[PDB]
């Protein structure tokens, strides 16, 4: 599950 | 980095950026937030990348200790170790966000902006901590962050959407809720495929871009 | 790191290796060399991989800074903070092989090593000098470890061919003597090459590894 | 031109 890569 | 000027902090940040030297960039955007001065769209980017590297790289040893630590007393010390190490991290962002960030804060670019950061680095301490007030917490500052965006800002709006993005990421992996995970997922691509006709192509990518990661972590839970 | 036992600061460099904290490993394996007993073969690689992944993340990072420095004070100013630290993880590392590990190295595997991390730690001091003293503490120290891995190794040992790589590459980038490079690695490769029939399959593959290596750098510079 | 990458 990704979050923002940021 | 009291001695130093606020735009020689931010002139810094950026070059460590370019050096991929992430602790420095953390350490010259703190000292530039404690100059006291409000943060433009692109200091606060530079704010929130800093810290992102810096806590990403702690996060991903933490993971790799706990790993072992699952499969002496050395692996337990040295990942309580990281674990500490991390919280200061989360700590310090924290600090950040409430002296005096989100309480100086009035544009909605700018108010969700932080309280999107300050459920993230709660989450970042909820995914160590053994708890439910951090949980709550993380879960307050998107619920507020998430209710302005709904008044304030188009359904494409990348910082709207990373924060329902990460919003639904806190839903699926911290609360125990994948189903509230994938309906926010799945709300949040809909409106903001309704509204793509509206965008500029530079905006266009910018949104088309974050919908894609609603879309991965979709195909992934479903 | 004086409070912890010598086996524990190992074990935790073993795990920061695993968990990409090079930093950490580094001040692990440095407290363990100051433990003031001579290292191990594994524990010398332990030694080595923490400093040179330390080191090569500082001269990456220099190299950014000095090329947008060559093309306000900032961008010196900053340049010349990572280069300082540079120099210090080198000065420690030169200051560990000086104090004692070097002068307790009595086998050749063991002095070799030292000698060609003594080699490379000056060079990396003289990338950024502005010097001569410098290139030539690191001549004589890769001096010393070819005249000892010759007398003492077989051609296809893995630290006399990875010593006479970094030594011709010191030749070719410090000490502005191609030719001297390109000779040192064709006579390393043509010697190695025909020591091969003499070893194993594991051992063939080590060697092989880094006779690539000097062929690569052939090819470049030829 | 590259050292032992190690
Ligand atoms: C929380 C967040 C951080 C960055 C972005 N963004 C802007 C442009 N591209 C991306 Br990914 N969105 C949301
Ligand atoms: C100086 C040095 C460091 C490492 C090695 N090595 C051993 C096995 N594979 C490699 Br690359 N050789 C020389």
């Amino acid at each position: 599950a990704g979050s923002i890569p940021g | 980095m009291g001695s130093m000027e606020r735009a020689s902090l931010i002139q810094k940040a950026k070059l460590a950026e370019q050096a991929e030297r992430y602790e420095d960039m953390a350490a010259f955007m703190k000292g530039a937030v404690e100059k006291g001065e409000e943060l433009s769209c692109e200091e606060r980017n530079l704010l929130s990348v800093a810290y992102k590297n810096v806590v990403g790289g702690q996060r991903a040893a933490w993971r790799v200790l706990s790993s072992i630590e699952q499969k002496g007393p050395e692996v337990r010390e040295y990942r309580e170790k990281v674990e500490t190490e991390l919280q200061g991290v989360c700590d310090t962002v924290l600090g950040l966000l409430d002296s005096h960030l989100i309480k100086e804060a009035g544009d909605a670019e700018s108010r969700v902006f932080y309280l999107k950061m300050k459920g993230d680095y709660y989450r970042y301490l909820a995914e160590v901590a053994t708890k439910k007030r951090i949980i709550d917490s993380a879960r307050s500052a998107y619920q507020e962050a998430m209710d302005i965006s709904k008044k304030e800002m188009p359904p494409t709006n990348p910082i709207r959407l990373g924060l329902a993005l990460n919003f639904s990421v806190f839903h699926y992996e911290i609360a125990n809720s994948p189903e509230e995970a994938i309906s926010l997922a799945k709300t949040t691509f809909d409106e903001a495929m309704a509204d793509l006709h509206t965008l500029s192509e530079d905006s266009y990518k910018d949104s088309t871009l974050i919908m894609q990661l609603l879309r991965d972590n979709l195909t992934l839970w479903t």
